[PDB]
RNA sequence: UCCUCCUAAAGAGUAACGGAGGAGCACGAAGGUUGGCUAAUCCUGGUCGGACAUCAGGAGGUUAGUGCAAUGGCAUAAGCC
RNA sequence: UUACGACCAGGGCUACACACGUGCUACAAUGGCGCAUACAAAGAGAAGCGACCUCGCGAGAGCAAGCGGACCUCAUAAAGUGCGUCGUAGUCCGGAUUGGAGUCUGCAACUCGACUCCAUGAAGUCGGAAUCGCUAGUAAUCGUGGAUCAGAAUGCCACGG
RNA sequence: GGGUGAUUAGCUCAGCUGGGAGAGCACCUCCCUAACAAGGAGGGGGUCGGCGGUUCGAUCCCGUCAUCACCCACCA
């Protein structure tokens, strides 16, 4: 669904989260890749995403590190 | 019987020993097993409590006084005295020999079995247990019987409490979680 | 007891699968062979397998091959 | 007659497919591995056969473990607050289909 | 016309277009005896099963029940089999 | 006309109590599923079509000829037939919807791609009033191709049985 | 001041000493129609006035109050 080898990050948001783990959990991280997946050393961060209009903050969790940022922001508000 | 003397060797050893009881009067025994399974939709029709108490008679080796409601409920669209249930009290040899044959070649035959609570004593050291399916009693041969209607154990014992009713009942090796 | 109200019992002998055959008193009529007994069941290993859950990053892990 | 819940008077390959996680080739894969003619039915099985088939079955997630093993999964996703656990909880379609005129398995029997 | 309570003033009785309710039957068992038994309600554990069904043990002690009003009575039960 | 013009990222055009139009797949035995085998036409291809071979249960991946094409590739046509089974069941019909595992293209498949494998198996047992097409290689049915297109047809445009 | 009756879908009304609770037209969708009407197909509605009560059941049974509809208030 991805490809076979190398999965997938933006190379802004690889390097947001690198100088995280280096200075520790901070501030949220405004980022708009919705694209890029999650990986192991974002857990613990409280970082936000883009919806379209608004930076919904997520709080990355040990399960969420197959998906993407996106998956957690929605998109379109409905009732 | 097969499990009562096991029971009288080494359960009462063990018992004397763990509770520092004075006398072999002391250390609780098991009383009875009380079979139950109230069927509640008899209402409908008499054949379901018939087939149940059937179902019930094979399970232990006796004929099921039918129950009948004790008070008219709205509720549960009943009145005082329709046969609702039915139960089965086992007392001595067939106690024993129903709680072996449990223990050991029923409670093994328990779809996704994985231990049963132990910490669902009453405070006043009897057991309960519900099986929500009857076949897995060896008696059932699924080639006359209807529904999977469940049953329900209340293993009454003579302990006062349920550190004593656990102790008594885990030196049999019961299926626990 | 009630002198025959009551049904048939009779000191079959079942048998299983993998051994473990007693001698017991049942209304059954038929020695039936059923599958493992409490003596194989796996409620001693089985526990082990019980938390059969654990491990996510693990499976991030593998999928990186890269 | 086993395999948790009872297979009846089918041919042995499509009789097993009654079992919840086995079908066409799990169950084609079961019998090969079982040495069981695939065009015999289940009542000319010996008892030292169908032993072996509850081995084989024994080698996959079945009733049991396998719905447990689903409803972690939609759990799972469910309390994860993604997407796809959005779309179940609201009982929308998850792969991404119409919402406008179709979706009438997820959404249910039409109602005004 | 009849029954129950109050008015009715601690024996009986006691009026009003005084204050409240009921009856004009039921039952060959719901009668007789001989055995046996003891409720309502709540708490805890128990498969569908919950506010409440049947089960088990604990409190409780007649708050239950009586063929039908109300009063009086009923464990030796007059209550239930 | 220092914005109704211009640039960028993300989102939306894919929403979803419902209603309608046009379609595809079915509700089976004139059929489904296995094994064997026959008969097309038309068309497209150079940052393209991509043999053969090897590895994958597969989508395919590696190596790699040939072909600007009556030469090579896409490209084994399918309904058909022969044999066997299934024996009228919501089934060995239906193939939705969900859960895993993945391949590709693409900077990137979460919103929001296609495809493959394992598992699941939903409505549906021929359709109310009404209503549509068709006069002969036509209706009905079966497959193939092309344009657009990095990827993405149940639509469109063509071809033959 | 005294007496009687009625209360059921949005409207007008039927409804068994018990039994989802029904009819017309209203409402919803779809047909028909250029489009509406009319016509045809499918569908949904309810405080049975409200706490109450002998009951296997209270809609119809059971005192009552709420409201609107009547009737009587004569000799005086
Ligand atoms: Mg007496
Ligand atoms: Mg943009
Ligand atoms: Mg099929
Ligand atoms: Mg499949
Ligand atoms: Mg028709």
């Amino acid at each position: 669904r991805s490809l076979k080898k190398g999965p997938f990050i933006d190379l802004h948001l690889l390097k947001k989260v690198e100088k995280a783990v280096e200075s520790g959990d901070k501030k949220p991280l405004r980022t708009w890749s919705r694209r890029s997946t999650i990986f192991p050393n974002m857990i613990g961060l409280t970082i936000a995403v883009h919806n379209g209009r608004q930076h919904v903050p997520v709080f990355v969790t040990d399960e969420m590190v197959g998906h993407k940022l996106g998956e957690f922001a929605p998109t379109r508000t409905y009732r | 019987a097969k499990l009562h003397d096991y029971y009288k060797d080494e359960v009462v050893k063990k018992l004397m020993t763990e509770f520092n009881y004075n006398s072999v009067m002391q250390v609780p025994r098991v009383e009875k097993i009380t079979l139950n399974m109230g069927v509640g939709e008899a209402i409908a029709d008499k054949k379901l409590l018939d087939n149940a108490a059937a179902d019930l008679a094979a399970i232990s080796g006796q004929k099921p006084l039918i129950t009948k409601a004790r008070k008219s409920v709205a509720g549960f669209k009943i009145r005082q005295g329709y046969p609702i249930g039915c139960k089965v009290t086992l007392r001595g040899e067939r106690m024993w020999e129903f709680f072996e044959r449990l223990i050991t070649i029923a409670v093994p035959r328990i779809r996704d079995f994985r231990g049963l609570s132990a910490k669902s004593f009453d405070g006043r050291g009897n057991y309960s247990m519900g099986v929500r399916e009857q076949i897995i009693f060896p008696e059932i041969d699924y080639d006359k019987v209807d529904r999977v209607r469940g049953l329900d154990i209340t293993i009454t014992t003579t302990a006062k409490s349920d550190e004593e009713g656990r102790a008594l009942l885990a030196a049999f090796d019961f299926p626990f979680r | 007891m009630k002198k025959d109200i009551h049904p048939k019992y009779e000191e079959i002998t079942a048998s299983c699968s993998c051994g473990n055959v007693m001698k017991i008193r049942s209304t059954v009529g038929h020695d039936l062979n059923l599958d493992v007994c409490s003596k194989c069941h796996p409620f001693f290993t089985g526990k082990q397998r019980d938390v059969a859950t654990g491990g996510r990053v693990d499976r991030f892990n593998k999928r990186f091959n890269i | 007659i086993a395999g948790i819940n009872i297979p009846d008077h089918k041919h042995a390959v499509i009789a097993l497919t009654s079992i919840y996680g086995v079908g066409k080739t799990r169950s084609k894969a079961i019998l090969a591995a079982a040495g069981i003619a695939e065009d015999v039915k289940i009542s000319e099985l010996s008892e030292g056969q169908i032993d072996t088939l509850r081995d084989e079955v024994a080698k996959f997630v079945v009733e049991g473990d396998l719905r447990r093993e689903i409803s972690m999964s939609i759990k799972r996703l469910m309390d994860l607050g993604c997407y796809r656990g959005l779309r179940h909880r609201r009982g929308l379609p998850v792969r991404g289909q119409r919402t406008k005129t179709n979706a009438r398995t997820r959404k249910g029997p039409r109602k005004p």
